[PDB]
RNA sequence: GAAGCGCACCUAAUUUCGAAUCCAGCAUGAGAAGC
């Protein structure tokens, strides 16, 4: 209900005789919409307001200070869909650690910027192998030729990465082979996987492209 | 084409929810860190295919029925044109009916998608002989999508309605089988006039 | 009950007022960062009793 | 594809159980507190994985019969396909017609979560030579869950079952060698048809 | 892998016994009326570790036989995995074979758990300096636990035998020294298949 | 001499000093210069794509090839499409022809999918890998024509 | 433009010398600010605001480098350690500060620190040097700016 | 048969793993009108 004496129930008036007229509605306004007269009104115990979703996602302490009460607070506004919302130091430190480390992983070593040797043939053989084995898969040749045209450097890198049998679990990155293998021959496999791709890192880009679209048409 | 029907689906997660990145590049830029990511906006803002899964909710439960209602999911599968399906979501001469909108959530990923490590346990050992790391929806999390439907017949309504129960009991998403993607829907239905933005 | 009405405050025998937040601060000069509209600002947290208001050095 | 077997199961919890925070945001909340939390819901429910368990049951039981079942347990291992237990929990090019849902809790965290102390005694000194604090679910504690079979056949059920009989006697999850996780299971089996939620 | 080892273990407690309560909300809430109480469930029965006891006596039999076991109850300490009881309770790399019950009591807390008045004497004036109140299990309780072997070796059950019977010299649960948790031990093996659920 | 190339505007007021979260490179060259990712995600795809700059007969009859290709335009199988690119194939040489239709017809060992159309109809699966095979030797029958014979069959089932 | 932020760490991108950086532009003459200018600041204003209503040992960097690989390899700093380290050092140098003083700290009721033990067959004495010495290292590591430490620590855990 | 007492202390940390694999194909349309 809004009224702009009507003896109906009136939850919000809109404005010393306005002090009465206001105690002469029956029941009491709950806010009435009017300085000193505010308070003179607030004095009759009704309340006044003299005139996205907001969200304030924070911690509280409350200093009363002065008459009004406070909460000491430099902080983030974050601009959000449908709703703008409050945050803290924290929030801006985990934004930015998320961040940095999202930095870091660009520009790592040399990109686009020490080798076994072994016959063309053996290469292929080696390859053609390990293709029908399941462990120099599509998706290893895949990143086999990412890290390659990045440079020598990021592919030793990504071998040594995926060849490394951590001592803690005993496991290397390679997928397992296919078949009835024992263990020296499973360790054997993946050095000749070593052995062939850090072989095919020191040729050149097209003795490389041309030797993995008959595997990865798609590299 | 002087009415259409406006759904407006709002979707509550009741257990973990799991749809994959599809973009190579979030895709790439994520699996420096989590193995699995879930499929994002770039207003960070978590999105789920709609419309194959109520098109495959309502081709399943028709061919159990016994109608006359063709099956685009095997390998370039000609839709038929004739069928109820082919009306609702689409043929090869006439664009869907339904136009059905993302699942986009109210959230954004630091509020629901939560990391999560998955294992994969030896059955000798009883030891994790594998883990991943897969981002994960949380439960609890809305998700608001709208199906607009031009030239509405009766009983596309009940149609969709029913395949959201079919999507309520089967899951959303990936990871189904172990659990993912059950979710409730809430459907406010209204019938509106095409000519609703002339002035 | 009598007396009450008789005292002017309503009562039943067994109005949308929602405590809304007050920005009061400039939204403007926000920029992008990380995927994200943000603005540093220095404030305080004003807990009137009606609604919930952030103000800036200007207020205090 | 007409028929489908929906397979209610409630887990009484007998003994203590502990499950993993996978979740590495609700992990580094919960880690300034107890250093073993338990996965629990964004609805503030305890989450087990059910999925594995069966599957880890059905390999260990088919495997010592003498079955021709694949261990998916080792590592990077890959489902042939033409196995029991690749039927009902997937392989590597076709899904599991066993879709198993989390054993969600009926109750709340504060209701049937509480938070234990554990310890490690020195053996020549008899005391404590260190001390950890972990989560554990309390007995009597109720979880449902629902496996809905897509193609259902007549072993599925028995097979299903049967697991729950191994995890009766082995154990749920997370610390099954110290006696956590002794559970038992109520099973409610009916046979629904697809076209049920067709109107 | 075909075969497993039942150990169902019935103790007779013979002198009053004490595990004390390691949930924080249940020894919280008994503070104002017991000072140091019983490990229970929520069924009200009472839990006993015993997995820990069973390692560390047959730790401490082992090491002074000359036996290479390792002493895991030092503080952070990594067993080695190369140990029989490495084998049979767990390393970090394999879990342990014998996956040890708990210690469940076949009555209630009502039945078996009494309230007691522990004193501390002045040794000159030979009068109560300090009074506090136990929980303790009666004498006569009887506490049920099964412990499975995996892959059961052939010394396994005589090593879980041996280690009762160190377990019946020494003491289970707390206040060791005091004459607390004297119990005796009636072992019943059983060597069942693997596949006996399967129907 | 260091040269701001990150946008001054949309900036805040902090601490009576003005701000701005930046997350960019640093480049040297006389120029230590100040770059975004965007900089970087060009210089990226001009460096990658300099690196891959560098990348290098059944003859039956005249009437089974019609009727073949007939039933095959009919079942959707060859369509207009691969005609079309088959042309195009054939418009290069024999050889790329060959490896064109070898493309096609590659069975993927892990998926078990042709290239072609799904035959549409009501067929068994061996008779969809007949149909996909017969498909085979019509077109590398057709490669052992000449430019003549095969452009003038080839435009009774796609017009252009 | 003045730079006023650390230029080692600088690596080649083809002919570029780049940086992945993450700062704040200051329009004051134009100051690209790290975050120890803005933690700085915010404490500042902080500090500032709330009344308004009311040493590091110096050890070389190969050693540092030969000291963490000999207590990677005992297995007194584990990449769990080094993780945890490096998320207290990503919140200032007072936090790791006190990080790496709580997992040092001998509690007098206990003889107990925080550290992993040793892996060998070392002596008490001999354990108590290598806590120190692992204490020092961390502590000197503590005292470098946040790539430095990076990239000490990337060869040891690399899920930094 | 009465009465007193029913309390204290330490510990609550640590470690490993966080990968792998399959796919990236098709199909239709290529005109119709003015000025
Ligand atoms: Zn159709
Ligand atoms: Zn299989
Ligand atoms: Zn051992």
């Amino acid at each position: 209900n809004y009224l702009f004496m009507p003896d109906g129930n009136v939850d919000y008036l809109i404005l010393d005789e306005l002090i009465d007229y206001i105690e002469r509605l029956k029941y009491t306004p709950y806010k009435v919409f009017l300085e000193i007269l505010a308070k003179r009104i607030i004095s009759k115990k009704i309340r006044v307001e003299l005139p996205k979703v907001v969200l304030n996602i924070n911690t509280d302490n409350m200093c009363n200070f002065a008459s009004y009460r406070l909460m000491p607070f430099s902080g983030f506004i974050v601009e959000k869909d449908d709703r703008i919302e409050i945050n803290d130091k924290n929030w801006f430190d985990m934004i930015w650690n998320e961040e940095y480390n999202k930095m870091r992983s660009q520009i790592v070593a040399e990109d686009f910027s020490a080798l076994p040797d072994m016959s063309h043939d053996k290469i292929i053989e080696n390859i053609e192998y390990l293709f029908n084995i399941k462990i120099l898969s599509k998706n290893r040749i895949k990143e086999f030729w990412e890290e390659f045209c990045k440079g020598q450097k990021a592919a030793i890198k990504y071998i040594t990465q995926v060849h490394r049998k951590n001592p803690n679990t005993g496991r290397r990155n390679w997928n397992p082979p296919e078949g009835d293998f024992t263990d020296n021959e499973i360790e054997k496999l993946y050095e000749t996987a070593y052995n062939t791709l850090l072989s095919l890192i020191k040729y050149d880009k097209n003795k490389v492209y041309n030797i993995l679209i008959n595997f990865n048409p798609k590299l | 084409a002087k009415t259409m029907k406006k759904i407006y689906v709002t979707m509550k997660t009741l257990s973990p929810l799991y749809t994959g990145e599809v973009r190579r590049e979030d895709k790439e830029a994520a699996q420096k860190r989590v193995n699995f990511p879930v499929r994002k906006t770039a207003t960070n803002k978590v999105l789920i295919p709609f419309k194959g899964a109520l098109r495959s909710a309502l081709e399943i439960m028709l061919k159990a029925k016994g109608e006359n209602v063709c099956d685009t999911g095997e390998s370039r599968a000609r839709p038929c044109g004739r069928c109820v399906t082919c009306s609702l979501f689409g043929s090869m001469g006439r664009a869907g009916r339904a136009s059905v909108d993302f699942l986009i959530s109210n959230d954004t990923k630091e509020q629901i998608v939560r990391e999560s490590t998955h294992l994969r346990i030896e059955r000798q050992t009883k030891s994790a002989s594998d883990t991943f790391k897969g981002e994960e929806v949380i439960e609890g999390a809305t998700f608001t999508a709208t199906i607009t439907i031009s030239n509405p017949q009766e009983k596309d309504l009940s149609l969709i309605q029913s395949a959201l129960k079919f999507i309520e009991e089967n899951g959303i998403g990936g990871w189904l089988n172990k659990g993912y993607g059950r979710v409730s829907f809430e459907v406010k239905s209204e019938d509106v006039a095409t000519d609703r933005f002339l002035k | 009950a009598k007396r009450i009405i008789s005292k002017k405050i309503r009562v039943e025998l067994p109005i949308l007022i929602e405590k809304k937040v007050v920005l009061n601060i400039n939204t403007d000069n926000m920029c992008n960062f990380a995927s994200y509209r943000l603005m540093p600002f220095s404030g305080f947290i004003v807990e009137k009793d009606d609604r919930i208001e952030i103000n800036d050095k200007n207020w205090f």
